[PDB]
């Protein structure tokens, strides 16, 4: 083919990824459903902040998926002790993530696997959502989903209570967690199980009631907790300005309907106010 | 330098779709199946289903191959 | 969404003459490769079209009898897969009986209708050895089908556009007091449209609107006001021409005949046994 293998990048549980000459090639049930999901969704989408399926082909069961090669991801940036995340850098990452998510949601697709490692960065500082192996189309009535999606530290409380039907909130809450991970340089709510994740959520952000979440008791796996006051958001994020606290509070609203959407988040004063988001050229290199 | 929000400009080749926030007040939501409390707790409403149905009905209606 | 989908960009065609050209090209290319590899056994493009129509009906029956209940979106995706595959491939190179099962299998995967492979092949009304051999054939043709679809798997059916149009009529068209009386006949017309090549020539929204308006005209409620005011006079004229052409396509459709299908089935089996 035109794609000659150049270097090895890594191996995943469902496929192996290597850099080919510059692109990234990802390699009785038939073809893997994760690969089919990624193919069927990335062929229907085209946005600057969404990973692009440049080409696809293969032999028998194994399929080669061609993607643009990405230099790094947000997880490496966050975990990089040497790197310093100014509010401008945080704004830029948040803006690119939210623009990609807004495009994805306008086409009725939930990513459902949002985490810093799934936000890839190229050499030009353009952030792209990757790993659509869990993504699904949303908006169809009477079509139950699964509540186990999203890595636990980023899983929304409605999911942890067993929500079969949901919307963009499951991405939005994950986005908030990423934002928290961008501000603290450490994961925000590192639970050990579903109950521990719910406990950390309800300890840091207070337990919610019917006043904040009217129909929470109807979720099949709803568990009653003790009442925690919850740390005020300004104590958790001391260096954050008022607009950033407004954005975080909107992202972390317990009611997923009231939770701010990607478009609503992009219209918030946080992105409009000074300083502006850092251009991709000057974004930190890990 | 400072960011300014701009709505996504994607041509639909069809009639304009009413905004999701206006579906209830324009009478659309009275012709869709109501969302159960479980669905509402999950964050899913009948507004989303109605908006998706209308967006698909109006998409590409005026487009010539 | 359809308006920037792969279906609109690559799998919607200007006229049935381009479709006939693609099918004739497939027939000619297979004839060339077969005569090079080393005759009246060959099938003409019209015979191929007759066989393809017959096996599309077979795929429809298979999906209608499928257990668990296969959603109609999956069935539409599978039928579209069949049409797209046999646009650029010959039934003499790939048997339609296997390709239709592969289409249903791939559609079940793509439409997120989780069905286990043994429970998929359990619907094939054959002996267990027959089901296992058919499963091996399906798994060997899955990648071929995906390649011939050019890795364009999402198929926009007219069913959700149909629902959106019905909601819009209920909301903004009190002239049609009960838009639900139109559902039966418009669905029948949608099926008849699916029989023809309209799915490769018109947008799903146009197909749904044409079915709805055909049902309305059949029941006598002419409702041009919905197009004129609720939905550019040139745009209205183009829309009306599109619907008229689609109705003509439904009018001129000829179902395959028993004797024709029998003769073509023996000819196709002869083609596959030889070469
Ligand atoms: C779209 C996708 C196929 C892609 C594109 N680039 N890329 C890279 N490049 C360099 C890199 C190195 C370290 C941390 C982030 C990055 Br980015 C690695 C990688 N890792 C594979 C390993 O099997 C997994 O799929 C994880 O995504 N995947 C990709």
């Amino acid at each position: 083919k035109r794609y000659e293998k150049l270097d090895f990048l890594g191996e995943g549980q469902f496929a192996t990824v290597y850099k080919a000459r510059i692109v990234a090639i990802k390699k009785k049930d038939g073809i893997n459903r994760t690969a089919l999901r990624e193919i069927k969704l990335l062929q229907e989408l085209s946005h600057p902040n969404i990973i692009g399926l440049l080409d696809a082909f293969g032999h028998k069961s194994n399929i080669s998926l061609v993607f643009d090669f990405m230099e790094t991801d947000l997880e490496v940036i966050i975990k990089d002790n040497s790197l310093v995340l100014t509010p401008s850098h945080i704004k830029a990452y948040m803006l690119m993530t939210l623009q990609g998510l807004e495009y994805l949601h306008q086409h009725w697709i939930l990513h459902r696997d949002l985490k810093p490692n799934n936000l890839l960065l190229d050499e030009n500082g353009v952030l792209k959502l990757a790993d659509f192996g869990l993504a699904k189309s949303f908006g169809s009535p009477n079509r139950a989903y699964t509540h186990q999606v999203v890595t636990r530290w980023y899983r929304a409380p409605e999911l942890l209570f067993g929500a079969r039907m949901y919307g963009v909130g499951v991405d939005m809450w994950a986005v908030g967690c990423i934002l928290a991970e961008l501000l603290l340089r450490v994961p925000f709510l590192p639970g050990d199980s579903d109950l521990d994740q719910l406990t950390r959520i309800f300890e840091t952000l207070g337990t919610p009631t019917e006043e904040q979440w009217p129909d929470m008791c109807s979720l099949p796996d709803y568990v009653t907790f003790k009442s925690f006051p919850g740390i005020p958001l300004h104590h958790i994020f001391s260096a954050a300005g008022d607009d950033l606290l407004d954005l975080i509070q909107g992202l972390f609203l317990f009611n997923p309907c009231a939770r701010i959407t990607a478009t609503q988040a992009l219209k918030m004063k946080y992105f409009s106010n000074r300083p502006g988001p850092t251009p991709g050229c000057q974004l930190p290199r890990p | 330098a400072l960011y300014e929000y701009q709505p996504l400009q994607i041509e639909t080749y069809g009639p304009h779709v009413p905004e999701l926030e206006m579906l209830g007040r324009l009478g659309y939501l009275n012709h869709v199946r109501a969302a159960s409390p479980q669905d509402l707790a999950g964050g899913y409403t009948s507004s989303l289903a109605c908006h998706r149905a209308l967006q698909d009905a109006f998409s590409g209606l005026f487009w010539q191959p | 969404m359809y308006h920037n989908s792969s279906q609109k960009r690559h799998w919607t065609f200007s006229s049935e003459e381009q479709l006939a050209r693609l099918r004739a090209d497939a027939n000619r290319k297979f004839r060339c490769k077969a005569v090079a590899n080393g005759d009246p056994v060959f099938l003409e493009p019209h015979e191929e079209m007759t066989l393809c129509k017959y096996y599309e009906k077979r795929l429809l029956e298979f999906c209608s009898v499928f257990k668990p209940a296969m959603p109609r979106s999956v069935v539409g995706t599978a039928c579209m897969y069949f049409k797209r595959f046999y646009l650029n491939n010959s039934v003499m190179e790939y048997h339609p009986r296997i390709i239709m099962l592969t289409c249903a299998f791939l559609a079940c995967k793509v439409d997120e209708f989780n069905v286990s492979s043994p429970q998929f092949v359990g619907n094939l009304r054959e002996s267990p050895l027959g089901q296992e051999k058919a499963l091996e054939q399906i798994l060997e043709y899955e990648l071929l089908l995906i390649q011939q679809l050019n890795f364009h798997l999402i198929v926009h059916n007219p069913y959700r556009p149909f629902e959106g149009f019905l909601i819009d009529l209920k909301t903004r068209y009190p002239i049609l007091e009960n838009p639900e009386i139109l559902r039966k006949t418009a669905d029948d017309f949608l099926n008849r449209i699916a029989l023809t090549d309209a799915y490769l020539l018109y947008t799903p929204s146009q197909i749904a609107l044409t079915a709805i308006l055909s049902s309305a005209s059949r029941a006598g409620i002419t409702m041009e006001s919905y197009l004129s005011e609720s939905l550019n006079r040139t745009c209205l004229s183009q829309l009306l021409d599109i619907m008229k052409s689609m109705r003509n396509l439904v009018k001129k459709y000829e179902p395959p005949r028993s004797e024709e299908v029998a003769v073509l089935k023996q000819k196709l089996e002869r083609c596959h046994s030889a070469e």
